[PDB]
DNA sequence: AGCAGCTGCACCT
DNA sequence: AGGTGCAGCTGCT
RNA sequence: CUAAGAAAUUCACGGCGGGCUUGAUGUCCGCGUCUACCUGGUUC
């Protein structure tokens, strides 16, 4: 939880068949445990043979569209299935329902490991894309490069070294191939402040995020009471219900050498800024941070405002 | 402040997005937004095409752009005669100081 | 030792949703500038012509549900009336490291099947799959009714290492056919690019595109939507056909359902060809499924029988098991 | 449970309606003998069935199909989270929508 | 033996949209760069003109609903003022392999009915039905009412391999009848190439050209679409017609239609003109049903007497069952 | 001479 | 485009 | 090591017949756009 070293561009990775729903109250963009569970993947596989540390992510959204239907003029949407195998007996298999979205996307990582020291700076770049370039993301595959047009070769921006001028000059240069779209930041603050202003009522946190995702209009004794941005319901990690058990006590485990919980998600506030009213680049990225001695599993984006 | 940011990216995925830009009609008259939210070199860059709009001042926009807002936010004697007009013109004067050097780094 | 309680697989040779353009043949070769083809709408009117009940048939009552006819709105995608010919393009990316689970909960178990797998290999490559996998590449079974009544079908693969091409193959899809499977001198070097990614090392990029002479002005058949209907006053459906940017389109899974036409080997008969590799083998266009588990010839059982008790199938049998680990899925005790 | 129990689920559940013994058909038997009619041991085994609802009920187990997702420690392994899902949580926010979706004082 | 509960066909003769274009007679030679028809929309005044019920037949009410008119919007296609002449344009393909289903749950069933349709292809070819269906593209009845009141019809075929015109057919449409089936010498050779591409022996593709003269600025009718809406009164929008990218058009299932208006061999009459086949083969402009099921005489009765209990139902009603069969549906259970 | 399986049927909001 | 529990049956033992 | 790992929605179809949108009308009064300037861009 460090201030990044370096910072890793991933500059356009458009991803098919993502997972929509993505939380037991939510339905659109998926949820950033997603991403830092990709990072932490990609450093796996990678950046421990080549002596390096990835944990930051942040998430600039340039496109996004849903499998989505709208019926008979309603105010609601369904979702398009896909069509599963036959059963044993041979006459159909009950549905279960998902949610597909495709959307296109940029990464931009944290590097603090030594091995920025000792290597040129484009082979770990050009590794690590080439590397990612062969799992998946949200449960959907990455799509590869097309023909008739140039790709774009991803680099290694210096953080911690050169002078000040230089490194402004630097984070607007990055932020020109990143505008298309936009960032996602969390707000647990704002959200506190807004559950103690309206606190005269009743203090459940729950009827704020489900007073601040909808258009409430107390008209003349027609007016619209300002947003402040877009705010959305993101799930903010999870919190557990259950002990800690044993490796070999709860059967039908995913692995046998690793305690095992239940857990419930928690749900918080987030807003889609666009990149150039932020003071850096390094306060986007997203981390997380568990307290085994509570059951408290939860990311967020430290450092930010 | 996020009227801006909403033209900031609406001209820089709608001009960018699309991978074609023509003459305007009446290029004597639709060259000032065909000049600032426009593309660059294509293969009708003559001469005088890609020696133009990189070399020149990109400055007027951001008068041309105050000049658009000036309309939204509505002023007379009742806000000019008070002390709050002035702040609401230097709100907008703070805001677009930054449209020059944001949207003046990419020619220039 | 036993079955592991949790076990899964990864699906490798994944593709993805193929696009459709239209033009005119002798020019499919500057195809990158080609219009893509678009989903509209029209009105169908039909009367009564369904096999109606065995008993309220009753010829006056016929006459008066003549009167009313059905009525409908549906989508539809037309080649424009001047183009000659369809367009369809799709990349494929092959996996590798085909015999490793993505989860399993014993220790025993895994490094059998590791061994199993690596015996597997050690006396046989990957061949005989991967040549049975770049047939449905070579023909263009991937369009598959714009297959049907075309005169002339072209498919052009090529094979992507950096960013620009390594190799190119093409072929003359309806010259191949979709019965049998023989070895071309130009088929071989695709099954050995697809038997190399497939063996552990990385990942292999090829990009594939069919032409098809299909008409001028004719129908086209991109895939399909399963929804839940609306249940208003209003039009509740439009038979929608699938788009991706205002261009129609057809699955990932659909095309994934045509490269995996595989097995000539269940017990039936090789007069409906080949199938498509799955577990207890069915046929969604036929209603019922070979490969029952009263006989041996499951996937099940062959695997718990050759991992577990150490029996070893027929030679044919072992190719059955190994592409149903390529294909993937979900197996628990 | 098993669809076919959960008739006699509302046998369990008129006890918090029109009478107070909602907590009464198992323990406090003075309203589960006059009411009851029965003998001791009927009253017995009828206190032992209908507290039954209410108990653990299953060895700790999980499933191939679940998820068991990992997550990543501070400086050491990981931990295994299994989530379920939020029945009382998605009734609550249920009720609280379709009041304000239509209802007395939002259709007025 | 029963039939099966999965049974799907497809059909055969595959048409487009047919567009029309305008011009003048004595230059239909170079009609190829000719200006289409373009969609208007006019306002209409009308009164009431249906039948009261003599309830609300009030001297007073009459008059008083006369004083409150009705008002729409309605679409409109009209000829050019200095043009007389339609060119309506379309393409063609005839497949072939009409006896094998697309879905079959049974093989036993399958089996012998490729031996029941193989038995009457090699009893009699398909001459007689491709020359049924060669008369409904001389006579040019997918015109519909284009066609009634017009000065002189002219039809061109011509026949497509490749890019090129392998043979042209010109007829006089008017001539030809709408009633009679006869032969003539250039019409038999359409005709057998028509059952040479439903045998299955070659690709046959053909494009048909119209050419109608009726007069200058005269009204031409396209086809009509579904509004959703209920009509509304004063100023709704009241009908409207099809279009492709800014040219009237006629849909493919009604040209169709005009192609398969072929059997005469209903029980009720066959001097009052040939209707189109259909199971129940019924007419819905007149409202009633011939073969009706109280009869033996719909294709359900005939098709499971002459596959489940082997009775040939007479040479004159066998291609009744043939040609239900080229047009395609579900039958079964 | 029973274990294990399997099919099929019914219950339910 | 229901899951779960039980009565009955088989069948070579 | 990502609410991880898996998946064919398909076969056929005639939208159609009719129609009168009309009748009148005043856009008016008044006005200071000024001061400066080397294309020796490379109008290839």
């Amino acid at each position: 939880v460090t201030d990044p070293e370096a910072l890793l561009l991933l500059p356009r990775l458009s991803i098919q068949n993502a997972n929509a729903i993505s939380s037991p109250l939510t339905w659109g963009f998926p949820s950033p445990g997603a991403f830092t569970g990709f990072v932490h993947a990609l450093q796996r596989r990678v950046g421990i043979s080549l002596d390096i540390e990835l944990d930051g992510v942040g998430i600039v959204c340039h496109r996004f569209e849903a499998q989505i239907s709208q019926p008979a003029g309603k105010r609601t949407k369904v979702f398009n299935l896909t069509r599963n195998p036959l059963n044993r007996d041979g006459s159909t298999a009950a549905i279960v329902e998902e949610g597909r979205a495709h959307l296109e996307v940029s990464l931009l990582l944290g590097v603090h490991g030594d091995g920025l020291d000792d290597h040129p700076a484009q082979e770990i770049a050009r590794q690590v894309q080439e590397q990612a370039g062969a799992m998946r993301l949200a449960g959907g595959s990455i799509l590869p490069w097309c023909n008739e047009r140039f790709p774009a070769p991803n680099a290694e921006l210096l953080m911690l070294g050169g002078s000040d001028e230089q490194r402004r000059k630097n984070q607007r240069r990055l932020t020109r191939r990143l505008l298309p779209g936009f960032a996602l930041v969390s707000r647990e603050a704002l959200l506190q402040q807004h559950l103690e202003t309206l606190r005269t009522t009743l203090p459940e946190a729950t009827t704020l995020d489900a007073l601040l995702d909808l258009c409430r209009i107390n008209f003349e004794p027609w007016q619209v009471r300002d947003k402040p941005g877009w705010l959305v319901p993101i799930p903010a990690g999870y919190n557990a219900l259950s002990p800690l058990y044993l490796p070999g006590e709860v059967r039908n485990a995913r692995d046998r050498e690793t305690p095992l919980r239940f857990v419930e998600n928690l749900f918080g506030l987030g807003e889609w800024l666009s990149p150039h009213r932020v003071a850096a680049l390094s306060d986007l990225l997203w981390y997380h941070h568990a307290e085994p001695d509570k059951g408290l599993y939860r990311w967020s984006t430290p450092r930010f405002v | 402040g996020q009227i801006c940011d909403e033209a900031l990216q609406y001209a820089a995925r709608l001009r960018e997005l699309e991978p074609g830009w023509s003459a305007t009609p009446g290029c004597q008259l639709h060259d000032a937004e065909q000049l600032w939210l426009d593309p660059l070199r294509a293969q009708t860059d003559e001469t005088f095409l890609q020696r133009r709009l990189r070399g020149d001042w990109p400055a007027e926009v951001g008068n041309r752009f105050a000049n658009w807002l000036n309309r939204a936010v509505s002023s007379d004697s009742q806000i000019l005669g008070s002390p709050e007009a002035a702040q609401w013109s230097q709100e907008l004067s703070k805001e677009l100081t930054m449209f020059k050097e944001i949207l003046e780094d990419e020619r220039d | 030792l036993s079955t592991a309680s949790v076990l899964a697989f990864e699906r490798k040779l994944d593709p993805s949703d193929a696009l459709m353009s239209a033009g005119a043949w002798a020019q499919r070769d500057a195809s990158q500038e080609w219009p893509a083809v678009t989903v509209r709408e029209k009105s169908v009117r039909g009367t009564i012509s369904n096999r109606l009940k065995t008993k309220d048939r009753d010829p006056a009552k016929l006459d008066a549900s003549i009167q009313s006819p059905n009525l409908q709105t549906v989508d539809v995608a037309n080649l424009p009336s001047d183009a000659d010919t369809l367009k369809v393009r799709f990349t494929l990316r092959v996996l590798g490291g085909a015999g490793t689970p993505s989860a399993c909960n014993d220790a025993a178990y895994r490094d059998k099947l590791l061994q199993t797998v690596a015996t597997y290999v050690n006396e046989q490559g990957f061949a005989e799959l991967a040549r049975r996998y770049a047939h449905n590449l070579a023909n263009a079974r991937f369009l598959w009714r714009n297959r049907v009544g075309a005169e002339a079908v072209e498919v052009r693969i090529n094979h992507i290492r950096q960013g620009e091409v390594a190799r190119t193959w093409r072929f003359d899809a309806l010259a191949i056919g979709l019965r049998d499977f023989k070895a071309d001198a130009e088929l071989d070097a695709l099954a050995e690019l697809i038997a190399s990614g497939l063996s552990g090392s990385g990942h292999v990029l090829l990009e594939v595109v069919a032409f098809a002479r299909i008409g001028d002005g004719q129908e086209v058949f991109p895939s399909q939507e399963l929804i839940l209907d609306k249940g208003d006053k209003k039009g509740q459906k439009s038979k929608t056909l699938y788009s991706v940017r205002d261009a129609a389109a057809i699955h990932s899974q659909k095309i994934g359902n045509a490269l995996r036409t595989i097995d000539t080997w269940y017990p039936d008969e090789d007069g409906l060809g080949p199938i498509a590799v799955e577990p207890y083998g069915s046929v969604t266009s036929q209603g019922k499924a070979y490969r029952q588990p009263k006989q041996k010839l499951d996937f099940y059982t062959l695997l718990d029988n050759w991992v577990l008790r150490d029996e070893a199938p027929a030679v044919e049998q072992q190719h059955y098991v190994i592409a149903n680990l390529i294909r993937g899925g979900v197996f628990g005790e | 449970g098993n669809a076919a129990a959960l008739d006699v689920f509302k046998f369990l559940s008129l006890q918090y309606q029109g009478k107070n013994l909602l907590n009464w058909l198992t323990e406090d038997s003075a309203e589960a003998v006059q009411a009851l009619s029965d003998n001791a041991e009927q009253a017995r085994e009828w206190r032992q069935a209908f507290i039954g609802i209410t108990a653990v009920k299953g060895a700790p187990a999980s499933h191939s199909l679940a998820k068991q997702l990992y997550f990543p420690l501070p400086g050491s392994g990981y931990h295994l989270l299994a989530p379920l899902f939020p029945t009382s949580l998605v009734h609550h926010v249920h009720a609280l929508l379709r009041e304000a979706r239509f209802g007395d004082a939002a259709k007025a």
